[PDB]
């Protein structure tokens, strides 16, 4: 897999898109996770496109084709962080979390 | 609690061609409970090699089966299926027409 | 080009004659790949198509530990639901089940499924939003509320949209010159003259590939789907499947009918003539 | 509700065992799976092992396969990480997850910082 | 493959 762009800065307001490039996963299995520094991962969306109890609803995950999509559709000052998804394997029984990507500030 | 009686359908895998080897096959579905007693016949006697496929189901949670057997036909012999079931009083002889 | 796995269950109690008798089969379409069968003497799941005797001991394993499970799942279950329909404890009872998922041409997951039926009626079944049953009489409302309290239809979602979507797949691409072809039927039309005045036209589908076909008798345009046998669809024995549509016309009226077959393997439906 | 608390790893040699548990609380364990995910010091998340509780089956990363085993104690409400023939790669810090019937690692641990030396 | 998850009536 390869999550693109490696890192993004934006600024508050903008609408953010990371991409995965899974191509041999089931949407089931694609979940996107958000780390930040020193704490434990959260889950944001699982199933590729199911928002996760409590997150906010600014968040949203689409697959267009053999592409998975996070998209934060408005950035708010609490969502500078590092986006992981990850993608399971059934027949393998692995699960492999993309290489990572980190959002940050603008000027 | 509610049985429904099979569906017989006796038929070959080739066309049916005197001297050249096809199976023989016994279609019997549409039945329940899927207790049910099969036999192949030629010229009125049960044929001992004969295969049946694994027991599923329809839509409709009514069973079905298939008793392969190959055979050689030509004009003299007669082919058959006896089929017995909860539903059947007495076994039903579903004999094979090359034209179905 | 939309491709299917399916796994049917069935587990009928045999009273004073031992233990409930469990088959397991699984098909790929239209094709058996595995199988189990509680009466034989190998006690593990069998491989009954040539693409799948490729995987290794250790997907046989789980298949055996898997389906030996649901076993005596089903074993417990014929007891138990003989005490909710409150029946004797010596008569014969089926029970089926049946679950699977659907796949699409680019091998995405449309539905899932899971129905249970309790002596060929139905039982219980899985909701196609997957979150929800369908309790078909009222001793499935007690099973609804134990799969509920339970939360059944949410440890089965994942299996029925993660591990059927994959290992699915992995079917449809071992078994690529097997389950991913569309045999075209043979067909051919057969007079019968059965009277002077009265005569039959079979219209044969012989060969094809999957059973998917459609036999229409019309005469003049106008369809009859009245006086037509139209058996149901016969498996040939080797994969392929077979069937024929008679009709009953008069002698001396018979070049007026056209038989009409439509198949996934054909170009264009036909217009079979005599 | 759901706690998982993840103890048991630090200083460590070459070629040695270490034990973490992580210590679930807040769940029926047979319910639910347990993952072991690594974050080596400033790399991306690792999937490390992971476990069913039921069934027991386990699954490793392949990288990890023949060196580390986990164990499951159902009746103590906890998960093990055995780590044989640990190398200096393998300094991380471990979190165990609760894989939640949505396919997704819902809850997650502190951390077990394992620094081989 | 056979699914492993399973309640009972
Ligand atoms: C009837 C229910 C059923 O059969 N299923 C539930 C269990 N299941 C399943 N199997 C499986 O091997 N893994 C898995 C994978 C894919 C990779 C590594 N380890 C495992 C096991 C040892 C946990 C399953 N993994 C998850 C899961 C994923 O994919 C991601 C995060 C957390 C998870 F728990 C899962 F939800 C189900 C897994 C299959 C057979 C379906």
């Amino acid at each position: 897999m390869t999550q693109s762009p490696s890192s993004l800065s934006a600024s508050v307001g903008d609408r953010v898109t990371i991409t995965c490039r899974a191509s041999q996963s089931v949407s089931s299995a694609v979940a996107w996770y958000q780390q930040k520094p020193g704490k434990a991962p959260k889950l944001l969306i699982y199933s590729a496109s199911s928002l996760y109890s409590g997150v906010p609803s600014r968040f949203s995950g689409s697959r267009s084709g053999t592409d998975f999509t996070l998209t934060i559709s408005s950035l708010q000052p609490e969502d500078f962080a590092t986006y992981y998804c990850q993608q399971a394997s059934y027949v393998r029984k692995t699960i492999t979390f993309g290489q990572g990507t980190k959002v940050e500030i603008k000027r | 609690s509610i049985q429904r009686t099979p569906k017989i359908q006796v038929y070959s895998r080739h066309p049916a061609e005197n001297g050249k080897s096809n199976f023989l096959n016994c279609y019997v579905s549409g039945f329940h409970p899927s207790d049910i007693e099969v036999d192949l016949l030629k010229n009125g006697e049960r044929i001992e090699k004969v295969e049946h496929s694994d027991l599923s189901f329809s839509k409709d949670w009514s069973f079905y089966l298939l008793y392969y057997t190959e055979f050689t036909p030509t004009e003299k012999d007669e082919y058959a299926c006896r089929v017995n079931h909860v539903t059947l009083s007495q076994p039903k002889i579903v004999k094979w027409d090359r034209d179905m | 080009g939309s491709h299917s796995m399916r796994y049917f269950f069935t587990s009928v109690s045999r009273p004073g004659r031992g233990e409930p008798r469990f088959i397991a089969v699984g098909y790929v379409d239209d094709t058996q790949f595995v199988r189990f069968d509680s009466d034989a003497a190998s006690q593990r799941m069998e491989p009954r198509a040539p693409w799948i005797e490729q995987e290794g001991p250790e997907y046989w394993d789980q298949e055996t530990r898997n389906v030996k499970a649901q076993s005596q799942t089903d074993r417990v279950d014929l007891g138990t639901l003989r005490g909710y329909y409150n029946q004797s404890e010596a008569g014969s009872h089926t029970i089926q089940i049946m679950y699977g998922c659907d796949v699409g041409s680019d091998g995405r997951f449309l539905r899932g499924y899971r129905q249970d039926a309790y002596d060929g009626k139905d039982y219980i079944a899985l909701n196609e939003d997957l979150r929800s049953w369908t309790a078909a009489d009222m001793a499935a409302q007690i099973t609804k509320r134990k799969w509920e309290a339970a939360h059944e239809a949410e440890q089965l979602r994942a299996y029925l949209d993660g591990t059927c979507v994959e290992w699915l797949r992995r079917y449809l691409e071992n078994g690529k010159e097997t389950l991913q072809r569309t045999d075209p039927p043979k067909t051919h039309m057969t007079h019968h003259p059965i009277s002077d005045h009265e005569a039959t036209l079979r219209c044969w589908a012989l060969g094809f590939y999957p059973a998917e076909i459609t036999l229409t008798w019309q005469r003049d345009g106008e369809d009859q789907t009245q006086d037509t046998e139209l058996v149901e669809t016969r498996p040939a024995g080797d994969g392929t499947f077979q069937k024929w549509a008679a009709v009953v016309v008069p002698s001396g009226e018979e070049q007026r009918y056209t038989c009409h077959v439509q198949h996934e393997g054909l170009p264009k439906p036909l217009t079979l003539r005599w | 509700e759901v706690q998982l608390v993840e103890s048991g790893g630090g200083l460590v040699q070459p070629g040695g065992s270490l034990r973490l548990s992580c210590a679930a609380s807040g769940f029926t364990f047979s319910d639910y799976s347990i993952h072991w995910v690594r974050q080596a010091p400033g790399k991306g998340l690792e999937w490390v092992a992971s476990i069913s509780s039921s069934s027991g089956s386990t699954s490793y990363a392949d990288s990890v396969k023949g060196r580390f085993t986990i164990s499951a104690d159902t009746s103590k409400n906890t998960a093990y990480l055995q780590m044989n023939s640990l190398r200096a790669e393998d300094t991380a810090v471990y979190y165990c997850a609760r894989g939640g019937w949505i396919a997704a690692m819902d809850y997650w641990g502190q951390g077990t910082l394992v620094t081989v030396f | 493959v056979v699914g492993a998850c399973g309640v009972g009536k």
